[PDB]
């Protein structure tokens, strides 16, 4: 993520925006406002920038 | 000047980019240089990668109106194909919803 | 009903003269090859190219084009290489000494033997014909060689050498080479010639073989230079690039020199329709689809 | 059509492809019995009205 | 199925747009042409995303 | 600059210019409206489905 | 300002302003009454249960 300044004549990268994919998608269990919670089911994730 | 004496106030300076397509539109008939652009790597009109300039002329705007009717003919009638498609997909699902 | 798996037909469209100078259309069978930052190896048919910050040809979503490394001094393209990524360097070219400098004078049979005996530099009469050749050295000075063709008998030749560019240059007064011809004024031997320049700006001289290959003294009525070439050229700077119809990159420079920076590769599948699309109008090998089978643009069915 | 077991088949619908090594197949994965394998490097392939 | 149909509007809208743009905008002096470029998405495979 | 009596200045301008410009000038005012006649179409078809 | 003896001053309105904003008038209502149509059709189908 890079944020676009008035007075830097380039952008500063702020940070780095990475994802947790599971190995048992289907096993999360669900709670209410879209978010899913980590159970035994699922297996433990590991957290990946993209495209790795 | 009044005494036959010549003065130079400077030099116009060039802007070259190591790529084009790069330089984000900005309002009016300007460019800013941003990433994927290049620096603006100024030079001189001299000799090398810059041009010769000429004294009192412009250049005009590089479009033809012959090239842009004929494509917007072609454009309109690709949206009227996917209206279609969109029609067509309305139509569709109706029949499946009374059954 | 089960759906029995898509096909895509694979005909070739129809050519528009878009214009530009990075775009490319593949008349016949045939797939750009095109790699991620992840390093895997993407097959695509888009035309659209263009350069990014680092001076490499990109597609227009940001993926890299690969083809033959151009290695070497000259650098030259290269078929038993692995392929590459693609790049129009900026850096400046430094100069090359010339090493080979081969010259073609047509001399008159019916010539006589000059008059004044004693050589001499300062008369035009004294020497039979003048011989400028530019040379370059290592720092990119020029030296305006200078060779005096003088004829002393029949079916001889006097060459000399001298240069001007170097005011501390020694005026030639003996034979520096001997040119003999066959009957029929056909040269035989003694055409090859090394002629070392002198030094400028604390610069090593230029040394080099001179030939004088392929002259006949047939008469032609007077002397004429046919021709006349060398291998050194002064440091350019990047002007413009340029892609043939070989798939090859070639940037002009100041001294009008070709820098070959690589060419195209085309890969061609033993099976179409078993590719898998990728997102953007890209595609990756799988099965179905056999091995990248690389090749260049000009033969090999590509 | 020479099934993958062993035995024979027979069909009337023509669409074929071919595969990785060369072989003409129908979609599927089945190959025709008397095995016309199309070379590499192959601008175009003509079918007259005998099966030539 | 109406995500392919949609996608395709606002491909041929912004392909006016540029166009409209372009012809409109002549005997500017500092003007360049513009030009749109399209690219599929593939979602999964076998089928289109538009 | 100086000055000149009994002599008056000219209106400085040239027909023949402005008579080319003035057909390229309608051209380019009747290529707009092509614009608006396409983006009135092309709009009719959508509202009415 | 300054008077003027022997003028009139015309509507300062432009035809070519004015009759290209009706047409986008024109199918601004037409977009609105899509709303009312869709409005009566989707009660119209709640209401015949």
């Amino acid at each position: 993520v890079s944020v676009t300044q008035q007075g830097q004549a380039a952008p500063v990268q702020v940070g780095q925006l990475n994802l947790t994919t599971f190995m048992n998608d289907t096993g999360l269990e669900s709670i209410g406002e879209n978010l899913y919670i980590e159970t035994q089911s699922s297996g433990a994730p590991n957290e990946s920038t993209p495209g790795l | 000047y009044s005494n036959e004496q010549e003065q130079v106030l400077g030099q116009i300076v060039l802007a070259n980019f190591a790529n084009n397509e790069g330089l984000a539109s900005q309002g009016d008939n300007v460019w800013a240089a941003t990433q994927a652009s290049g620096v603006a790597l100024l030079g001189t009109a001299g000799s090398g990668n810059f041009g010769k300039l000429t004294n009192g002329a412009l250049e005009a705007s590089n479009v033809d109106l012959s090239k842009e009717l004929v494509n917007m003919i072609v454009a309109q009638r690709n949206y009227q194909s996917n209206a279609q498609t969109i029609k067509t997909q309305d139509q569709i699902l109706n029949t499946l919803v009374n059954l | 009903v089960k759906v029995a798996g898509i096909t895509q037909d694979f005909t070739d469209g129809t050519t528009t003269n878009t214009g530009r100078g990075l775009d490319v259309a593949i008349s016949q069978n045939g797939f750009f090859r095109l790699v991620d930052s992840n390093g895997s190896v993407f097959y695509s048919r888009n035309g659209q190219f263009k350069l990014d910050e680092n001076r490499n040809l990109v597609n227009m979503q940001g993926m890299q084009l690969t083809g033959y490394p151009a290695t070497g001094t000259p650098p030259t393209i290269q078929q038993g290489a692995n392929p590459a990524p693609i790049t129009i360097p900026n850096t400046l070219m430094a100069a090359k000494s010339t090493t080979t400098a081969s010259m073609q004078i047509n001399l008159n049979s019916t010539d006589p033997v000059p008059s004044k005996t004693p050589f001499s530099v300062s008369d035009a009469d004294s020497y039979n014909k003048k011989g400028t050749v530019t040379v370059y050295d290592s720092q990119g000075n020029a030296h305006d060689m200078n060779v005096y063709f003088v004829k002393t008998k029949d079916n001889e030749w006097a060459v000399y050498t001298h240069d001007s560019s170097d005011p501390a240059a020694t005026a030639p007064t003996t034979a520096s080479t001997t040119l003999k011809f066959n009957e029929n004024g056909i040269l035989e031997s003694g055409g090859t010639v090394n002629i070392t320049t002198g030094t400028i700006n604390g610069a090593t001289a230029a040394t080099f073989s001179l030939s004088f290959l392929n002259s006949m003294q047939q008469n032609t009525g007077a002397n004429n230079i046919v021709a006349t070439n060398q291998n050194g050229y002064k440091p350019g700077d990047l002007v413009s690039y340029q892609i043939n119809n070989d798939g090859t990159v070639v940037g002009n420079y100041s001294n009008e020199q070709e820098q070959v920076l690589g060419q195209i590769v085309l890969a061609n599948f033993a099976n179409n329709e078993g590719l898998a699309s990728q997102g953007d109008n890209v595609w990756a090998a799988t099965q179905a689809s056999g091995v990248a089978l690389l090749g260049t643009a000009g033969s090999g069915n590509f | 059509v020479m099934l993958p077991d062993g035995t024979s088949a027979y069909t009337r619908d023509g669409s074929f492809q071919v595969d990785q090594n060369g072989q003409l197949v129908t979609a599927g994965g089945f190959q025709v019995q008397p095995a016309i394998t199309i070379p590499a490097n192959a601008l175009s392939i003509t079918i007259g009205r005998d099966g030539v | 199925s109406f995500s392919q149909a949609v996608s395709g509007l606002n491909a041929a809208a912004t392909n006016l747009d540029v166009i409209g743009n372009n012809i409109a905008n002549s005997a500017t002096y500092g003007f360049k042409s513009g030009t749109a470029s399209f690219a599929d998405m593939f979602a999964g495979s076998k089928v289109g995303l538009g």
